[PDB]
RNA sequence: UUGAGCCUUGAUGUGUAGGAUAGGUGGGAGGCUUUGAAGUGUGGACGCCAGUCUGCAUGGAGCCGACCUUGAAAUACCACC
RNA sequence: AGUACGGCCGCAAGGUUAAAACUCAAAUGAAUUGACGGGGGCCCGCACAAGCGGUGGAGCAUGUGGUUUAAUUCGAUGCA
């Protein structure tokens, strides 16, 4: 959020603030969702998460190159 | 277009003066596969113009040149089922051919004598930043300005 | 004329199949209709442009002179 | 006048819309300027350049004050929360810190439905 | 906190020609400044942009009239203006 | 047709229990091959884009439709 600049930077990169939401959360509480489209959501979110873990799990491929 | 890259034909240069950028004006000018005229107009044109102007040939034609080419263009860039123009630069190549056919319809226009003066008139109007065709490359700059905001 | 009256004739002179040359010192009226500027300068030289009074303000900036300003606002009394 | 030598530029950057405030430290508005109302009107003023133009408006109309420097604060989601703050630079001020207030809510007032 | 009026104190008056921003008649002679300058460095205001008025600093005794070829004369006071 | 009628319950909305006449030769589940999608991915080609030149307006030529005719012989009817 603040950013201190020091003497010399000509580079201020709060931009870099990603590790807070403010994006990802401003462009979730604009809308209400429902009481149960996130549980949804939430469930095909990690549902395919998941999946993708037990394709990375088979590191055995063939298909030479 | 969709697969390959296409070759070039490399034109064969301007016979009274050896440089191929006059031979494309030529090229553009002509109409009917009638290249003996086109070069006829085109050398008188060039003819009447250097007492017009001062400079010997070429430097007359770059110089009327160099006024009329623009350097961005706006072309129809939809995204999400848009209808705006985005402004785009234009190739160096493409700065001389969207000069010459600018010049030459503008020539077409403006109609006060035989195609050997409305050429002449073209260039020295461009020459010195006034005729139709450097009009042309000020309305294409000014649609491009206006439409600065999408990039 | 009034701005109404000024108003409907500039949009009859836009409804004109022929041509017309207009003389004004109403700047406003003149851009608003002109196509071809033909503006007078000093020691009788009429400089013909073809084209509005928008690209006429172009074009001189384009190929300018480095200076701004006209008058001296002399005086009457004394 | 009053020659305020510390300022603070507000951005209000909204989905369709940028608002370009620069106040002296205690809130108090010097001057303003809007993408919108900057020549933008319609879909070019949700643009990262029309906020950028609306800040070399409101950097302009606060020259009589003298500002050096700026404590930047940004507020809302918008395409010109960042081309703001770069032309405010551009403009010869010296961004002290720069702020991301942006309102958010602790789980408090529902928001509208969605659009269909 | 203001609005209006009045009295004072300042500040101000680019035509052309003129040395250079010349308000009006003055009415008179030289005063001015040395109670520290004709200036240089500096800060604001006016600016018909030429420029003259200004708060300062060591240095502090020289700036204009008078001379006239301009319709007029030289902030060289207090004036009622 | 979880409808009507009758009970019971409810302030009501209605809930619950719960048919028949009549009518059809099916309704249905999963999966298969296709086709299609204002589904996704990749690729193509004068498909678009970049150009040049046309047609639609005018005269005439020619074919067709229609309409006329004693007959306007018959056939070809989106692309094809
Ligand atoms: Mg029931
Ligand atoms: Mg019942």
């Amino acid at each position: 959020i603040k950013v201190r600049e020091n003497e010399p930077f000509d580079v201020a990169l709060r931009r870099f603030k990603r590790s807070c939401e403010k994006a990802g959360v401003l462009a979730e509480v604009r809308r209400r969702e429902f009481y149960e489209k996130p549980t949804t959501e939430r469930k095909r979110a990690k549902a395919s998460a998941v999946k993708r873990h037990a394709k990375k799990l088979a590191r055995e491929n063939a298909r030479r190159t | 277009p969709r697969r390959r890259v296409i070759g070039q034909r490399k034109i064969l240069p301007d016979p009274k003066f050896g440089s191929e950028l006059l031979a494309k004006f030529v090229n553009i000018l002509m109409v009917d596969g009638k290249k003996s005229t086109a070069e006829s107009i085109v050398y008188s044109a060039l003819e009447t113009l250097a007492q017009r102007s001062g400079k010997s040939e070429l430097e007359a034609f770059e110089v009327a040149l160099e006024n009329v080419r623009p350097t961005v263009e706006v072309k129809s860039r939809r995204v999400g089922g848009s209808t705006y123009q985005v402004p785009v630069e234009v190739r160096p190549v493409r700065r001389n051919a969207l000069a010459m056919r600018w010049i030459v319809e503008a020539a077409r226009k403006r109609g006060d004598k035989s195609m050997a003066l409305r050429l002449a008139n073209e260039l020295s109007d461009a020459a010195e930043n006034k005729g139709t065709a450097v009009k042309k490359r000020e309305d294409v700059h000014r649609m491009a300005e206006a439409n600065k905001a999408f990039a | 004329l009034d701005i109404e009256t000024l108003r409907a004739l500039e949009n009859a002179l836009l409804e004109f199949p022929g041509c017309a040359m207009v003389i004004s010192h109403d700047r406003w009226f003149l851009d608003r209709i002109a196509t071809h500027i033909l503006d007078y300068q000093d020691e009788g030289k009429v400089e013909f442009f073809e084209g509005n009074f928008t690209e006429y303000e172009e074009y001189k900036k384009r190929t300018l002179g480095a200076d701004a300003l006209e008058p001296k606002r002399i005086k009457y009394k004394r | 006048r009053k020659q305020v030598s510390d300022g603070v530029a507000h951005i209000h950057a909204s989905f369709n819309n940028t608002i370009v405030t620069i106040t002296d430290r205690q809130g108090n508005a010097l001057g303003w300027a809007t993408a919108g109302g900057s020549g933008f009107r319609g879909s070019r003023k949700s643009t990262p350049f029309a906020a950028q133009v609306a800040a070399e408006r409101c950097a302009d109309a606060v020259k009589e004050y003298g500002i050096k420097n700026l404590e930047v604060m940004v507020k809302g989601p918008g395409p010109g929360r960042e081309s703001t703050i770069r032309a405010l630079n551009a403009a010869g001020f010296r961004i002290t810190n720069i702020t991301d207030v942006t309102p958010i809510p602790h789980n408090g007032c529902r928001p509208p439905k969605k659009r269909r």
